[PDB]
């Protein structure tokens, strides 16, 4: 097997920065056989650079591919957002056919605060005997955030989830939603249900807030 | 144009087995190779075999040998993959693509198709509405969105007013809870100026459940 | 005092017999000698018939062909007063697409495509270009890897007649030929795109 060894696994850069991404082969492929790919989370794969050095339609002339024999190389001049993502080299020239393990592209930006918005569980779901309470950090960076659940000013533990979205192609944010579930019982126990969110961009601590049944 | 349509997601128990399909349309089917490709969850890319639809020859990854058959319905444009005998290192997103003579790449993509390998039963969602409201507002900006809750395998999909809406759209990650059942949400913002005037509908897929759900969310006092 | 020329395009061709005519009209009207070179100026390909490649009258011959024998060749034509060295990329590939789509042709050039137009009597032709020591038996014809049979179809020496050409005959095409050269017998496989265009 032709086995494709591509370096850095990550890669983390500033806009107009240079990206640079290595392939090397553990056989000599053929320059009219070797391609790069890009991903990004929940797509399929897009050919990116084929032949080594041509680019795929729609790909910008930021983007060049070099390389010869057994050592392959992707450039990204001056990266833009939409360029995060992950590159794939890949070989054709001999079964079977083989990738490279991936160079993930992380784009930094400047400090962004989140907004912060909460959400009451419906009416449709406490007939069914659940209450969830969601609160809602979105467009904000870097990724690092500390959210609490206060119910009744009581700190909460045990009951919540996170989840944060891949950065965005646009503007380079992180978005997070963290998720209070209660029984129905439980959550009509209480008056005050709270979120608080820490975060670098913001000066202080931003609590939303609502009073159960309002 | 070329395209390559593929069946929706499934989930089977170890030992069965799984045949996913690939709608080809665009080109002359049989002028053509069909290669199938395997995405582990958080792994790369893993190439399985390729099958020539004029001949029916089929070449396959000796790592797949056992595992894979390639097949083909010419008369409906189609390619098969099945896998047999599931384990649980089966579960991944499977692709196909196409190549045409004189170039030796991948250049048409079909869309992925998950194939989850478990013993636990499918279940589908249950869709509740985040109602936009006083404290879902940020200058001038509402969110609002669908909570997808308790679902089982992955994926569901969620889209926004059949596909038109697609600007400001956050749909999470799945969480896994503890009753082994998945969660998301799907959020959006948009002017609160409008809310008494336009209309948002989440669209909720869960196609191992056959689960179609069209949700209107709408503002709260 | 000898001067360059240039070939434009690089030729391809897979791992099987193949040749390529040293020319270059008027020049080689005349009275000139012809010398191959294989990334070299100083020794020339050998004239031994048995050698897997060599030069036949002006021609470089391969048989076959093989990974490793890319390159640009040099053929340099003397003549009484003049010297002109000609210069050539021959291209190989491993693969036929009948048989994998890996490692194969890389790159569709012209001489790998062909049309047929609609609602007419056309024609594909296969393209075989070796010197006479190569005696080239009856070229079979397929379409998308099996064996064309039908009453449309008709094999006139070299080419492939196609009456009432359809929509559905455009694809995948491979025409094939038997080579005998100095007693052996050699395979040679040709693809083509074909459209309508
Ligand atoms: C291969 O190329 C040679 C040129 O080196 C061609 O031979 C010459 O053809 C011209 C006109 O056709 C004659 O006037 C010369 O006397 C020929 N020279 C020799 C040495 O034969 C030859 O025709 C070409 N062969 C093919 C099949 O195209
Ligand atoms: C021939 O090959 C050389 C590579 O050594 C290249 O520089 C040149 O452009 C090629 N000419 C063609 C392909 O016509
Ligand atoms: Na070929």
């Amino acid at each position: 097997q032709i086995v494709l060894t591509q370096s850095p696994g990550t890669l983390s850069l500033s806009p107009g920065e240079r990206a640079t991404m290595t392939c090397t082969a553990s056989s000599s492929v053929s320059s009219s056989y070797f391609h790069w790919y890009q991903q990004k989370p929940g797509q399929a794969p897009r050919l990116w650079i084929y032949r080594t050095s041509r680019l795929a339609s729609g790909v910008p002339d930021r983007f060049s591919g070099s390389g010869s024999g057994t050592d392959f190389t992707l450039t990204i001049s001056r990266l833009e957002p939409e360029d995060a993502a992950t590159y794939y080299c890949h070989q054709f020239h001999r079964s079977p056919l083989t990738f490279g393990a991936g160079t993930k592209l992380e784009i930094k930006r400047t400090v962004a605060a989140p907004s912060v918005f909460i959400f009451p569980p419906s009416d449709e779901q406490l007939k069914s005997g659940t209450a969830s309470v969601v609160c809602l950090l979105n467009n904000f960076y870097p990724r690092e955030a500390k959210v609490q659940w206060k119910v009744d000013n009581a700190l909460q533990s045990g009951n919540s989830q996170e989840s944060v979205t891949e950065q965005d192609s646009k503007d380079s944010t992180y978005s997070l939603s963290s998720t209070l579930t209660l029984s129905k019982a439980d959550y009509e126990k209480h008056k005050v249900y709270a979120c608080e969110v820490t975060h670098q961009g913001l000066s202080s601590p931003v609590t939303k807030s609502f009073n159960r049944g309002e | 144009q070329v395209q390559l349509v593929q069946s929706g997601a499934e989930v089977k128990k170890p030992g069965a087995s799984v045949k996913v399909s690939c709608k080809a349309s665009g080109y002359s089917f049989t002028s053509s190779w069909i290669h199938w490709v395997k995405q582990a969850p958080g792994q790369g890319l893993e190439w399985m075999g390729e099958i020539n639809p004029g001949n029916v020859r089929t070449n396959y990854n000796e790592n797949f040998r056992n595992k894979v058959t390639m097949t083909v319905d010419t008369s409906i444009s189609t390619a098969y993959m099945e896998l047999s005998r599931l384990r649980s290192d089966d579960t991944a997103v499977y692709y196909c693509t196409v190549v045409f003579y004189g170039e030796p790449y991948f250049p048409y993509w079909g869309q992925g198709t998950l194939v989850t390998v478990s013993s636990a039963s499918t279940k589908g969602p249950s869709v509740f509405p985040l109602a936009p409201s006083s404290k879902s507002t940020s200058g001038g900006t509402a969110a609002l969105g669908c909570l997808v809750k308790d679902y089982f395998p992955e994926p569901v999909t969620v889209s926004w007013n059949s596909g038109a809406l697609t600007s400001g759209v956050h749909t999470f990650p799945a969480v896994l809870q503890s009753s082994g059942l998945y969660s998301l949400s799907s959020v959006v913002t948009v002017p609160s100026s409008s809310l008494g005037t336009q209309t948002y509908i989440c669209n909720v897929n869960h196609k191992p459940s056959n689960t179609k759900v069209d949700k209107r969310v709408e503002p709260k006092s | 005092g000898c001067k360059d020329i240039f070939m434009k395009n690089e030729i391809l061709s897979a791992s099987q017999p193949f040749a390529f005519n040293c020319t270059f009209p008027p020049i080689t009207s005349g009275e000139v000698s012809v010398t191959w070179y294989k990334n070299s100026s100083k020794i020339p390909v050998s004239k031994i018939i048995q050698s897997r490649i060599h030069q036949d009258e002006t021609w470089i011959l391969f048989l076959p062909m093989e990974w490793g024998d890319s390159g640009v060749y040099q053929c340099v034509i003397k003549g009484r007063d003049s010297c002109h060295r000609i210069h050539v990329n021959l291209t190989v590939f491993e693969k036929h697409w009948c048989d994998t789509s890996i490692g194969g042709l890389p790159n569709l050039s012209d001489e790998y495509k062909q049309i047929l137009h609609l609602g007419k009597d056309d024609s594909l032709t296969c393209h075989l270009h070796f010197p006479k020591s190569c005696v080239l038996g009856p070229i079979k014809w397929y379409k998308d890897c099996n064996e064309i049979k039908g009453e449309r179809f008709t094999v006139l020496e070299t080419r492939l007649l196609v009456s009432n050409v359809s929509a559905e005959d455009r694809g995948n095409y491979a025409c094939q030929a038997i080579l005998t050269h100095s007693g052996k017998q050699y395979e040679v496989l040709n693809g083509i795109t074909v459209s309508h265009h």
